RNA sequence: GUUAAUGUAGCUUAAUAAAAGCAAAGCACUGAAAAUGCUUAGAUGGAAUUGUCCCAUAAACA
């Protein structure tokens, strides 16, 4: 079950908040990443 | 019959927590399984981004142990590797300096 | 080596406890010292 | 002046009492019993018995911890037996469900504490 | 007594099925955590790169409802995984089984089980094996034939000839079963997942 | 601060989350047996018809590893 | 129908004087794991008596 260990919750001892963004793949691909700053997208070369 | 190495495991993802988290979460599986793991290291940033990487000793395996093992982290995977490997104590000591005497 | 260890002392208690209770060759201490009823309770 | 093991200096628990009270806690019950040197358990409370668990929503609780305390309490005090020594490990003295319990049997008059004997 | 050999193709699942909303609601829980443990025009910005989301074509989490009955093409399922069976037509018994070649004791298994890819599987796609332990053997009799079901997971989807004119069906699960008619076939699913 | 209400929902929904948890790991640990078992029994079936033959299986691949798959 | 299986909850030859113990899960915790605290789940589909029938089920024969 790839959702199985795919929802984890932060225990980092503090931390800056961290945004949803997808980084889109050459091939069509998603993936759903925390970044530290309010953008939406990435996109691999 | 031949028994198999001792084999690191390289789990390189975008997020920490999510690296460390499956980390965590394959050593509960190995712990369940009665895989033994020495040590969970994590290595630096790949400062250029970053990328996060942390290793999760695995040591014992065996023919039909590996295939089921390896199928479980493939679907428990939610970047894989498998790689075979590369101060002691007061008491530890102690007790070698008697065998070699 | 396959048998487990005592992670928690007090599993290792209950253990050492059940051993003083069970009887040992050796001298020890100690010497020298309806159903539809049921089906009620699952309703309750 | 009735005597108490005054030996057992390496061993823990420590046999210095005429009363102990032992809670035992099970993957689904806790139940609590006073023993005596013989190890008798001259009055015993569980939750696994059937008129406490009609009565008691959750088997395993730390309420439930608090609930066969008073009822043990009330128990003993109706044996006559009012004075007892109770040594939890350290993480069990920790455990709030052990102090709820242990407050019980403080407002219910039961002693955890008993006296020294006398020559 | 005749040697037939048979491999058990496997093929990883691309995507992952949707969060059931009890996983969506712990979700929302870590991420509300997360935000409470947290230290501290954009929407314009913002606006441009979530529609350059949109512009890019996104891999279908489910294929099954576009494809619907293309079973010889090779992605099948995206969401789960996906066995190769294809017929075997033989005059005595004429059934669909899993795809079988010929082995022979001087050929390993492994061996064996990769002529069964080389002499009908026929396309770049590659495929690994893991444990040279079979994982089934399954023996129908009319002449007595043994079938030996290796087991083979799919490292590259280069399927060619995605149209064979052999009858050549991906299944995960529940199409392989109703194919396997015979017991012994239909007891191959033990070990599949 | 969090009020008793909001700990009372997050609290709720904690407690749906343990539950499929704990069916998950029934589940999950039921699906291993199987695999193992019928992985196990795939070991018994060919022993029975020639055990010569998992002298060289049973044998480890050297070059198996090192193998990565995502 | 013949052979053969399978029938207290992962495990137990726990139990017929009272349906138990253990394993297992999650959360808090932070190196990891474990421990600790808070919590979660379940059965006799079953009659024998010790410390085989029985019907059901599901297989080779059929």
């Amino acid at each position: 079950d790839c959702s199985r260990a795919s929802l984890t919750r932060l225990r980092r001892q503090a931390y800056a908040r961290l945004y949803p963004v997808l980084l889109v793949k050459q091939d069509g691909s998603t993936i759903h990443i925390r970044y530290r700053e309010p953008r939406r997208m990435l996109a691999m070369p | 019959d031949y028994e198999y190495g001792v084999l690191n495991i390289h789990l390189t993802a975008y997020d920490m927590s999510l690296a460390e988290s499956y980390a965590q979460y394959v050593h509960r599986l190995c712990n369940r399984l009665s895989i033994k793991v020495e040590e969970s290291y994590a290595m630096p940033t790949k400062t250029m981004l970053t990328t996060h990487e942390r290793v999760v000793q695995i040591s014992g395996l065996s023919a039909t142990f590996a295939e089921i093992f390896l199928e479980v982290l493939q679907s428990n995977l939610p970047r894989l590797s498998v790689r075979e490997h590369t101060f002691k104590a007061r008491p530890e000591l102690e007790e070698l300096l008697a065998k070699l005497n | 080596e396959r048998l487990e260890k005592y992670r928690s002392f007090e599993r290792y208690r209950r253990r050492a406890e059940q051993e003083a209770r069970a009887p040992h060759w050796w001298r020890t201490y100690r010497e020298h010292f309806r159903t539809q009823k049921l089906l009620e309770r699952k309703h309750f | 002046v009735a005597r108490k093991e005054r030996g057992w200096a390496t061993v823990w628990p420590n046999r210095e009492f005429w009363h102990r009270l032992r809670v035992v806690k099970t993957q689904h019950h806790v139940e609590a019993f006073v023993e005596h040197l013989n190890g008798q358990v001259v009055v015993s409370a569980s939750t696994r018995e059937w008129a406490i668990k009609k009565h008691l929503y959750s088997t395993r609780n730390v309420v439930a911890c608090e609930s066969i305390g008073r009822v043990l309490a009330q128990r003993c005090l109706e044996a006559g037996i009012n004075f007892m020594v109770y040594q939890p490990t350290p993480w069990e003295a920790s455990s709030d469900s052990i102090k709820r319990l242990q407050n019980a049997m403080t407002e219910s008059g039961v002693m955890l504490r008993e006296p020294r004997r006398i020559y | 007594w005749r040697l037939s050999g048979a491999l058990c193709l496997q093929r990883p699942p691309l995507i992952t099925k949707a969060l059931t909303p009890l996983q969506e609601e712990m979700a929302g829980l870590l991420q509300q955590i997360e935000v409470e443990r947290s230290l501290y025009l954009a929407q314009d910005l913002e606006d441009m790169w979530e529609q350059a989301f949109l512009q890019f074509r996104p891999g279908a989490r489910e294929t099954e409802a576009d494809k619907k009955n293309d079973r010889t093409s090779l992605h099948r399922k995206l969401d789960r995984n996906l066995v190769l069976l294809v017929r075997e037509k033989l005059g005595d018994q004429d059934v669909w089984m899993l795809p079988q070649v010929e082995w022979q004791p001087g050929e390993t298994l492994r061996g064996t089980a990769e002529r069964i890819l080389a002499t009908l599987s026929e396309n770049n796609m590659e495929a690994k094996f893991l444990g040279n332990a079979p994982c089934g053997h399954y023996k129908f009799k009319f002449l007595g034939v043994k079938v030996f079901f290796f087991k083979a997971l799919l490292l590259t989807g280069d399927f060619v000839q995605a149209g064979k004119k052999s009858r050549h069906v991906w299944a995960s699960k529940e199409e392989l079963g109703d194919y396997l008619q015979p017991k012994y076939l239909a007891q191959v699913r033990r070990f599949l997942l | 601060e969090h009020s008793p209400e909001e700990s009372e929902r997050r609290a709720l929904l904690l407690k749906r989350w343990a539950l499929f948890k704990q069916q998950e790991h029934e589940m999950e640990r039921d699906a291993i047996r199987s695999m193992l078992e019928a992985q196990q029994e795939a070991l018994e079936e060919l022993k029975l018809e020639s055990a010569e033959l998992y002298a060289e299986a049973i044998k480890r691949d050297t070059s198996l590893f090192p193998f990565e798959k995502e």
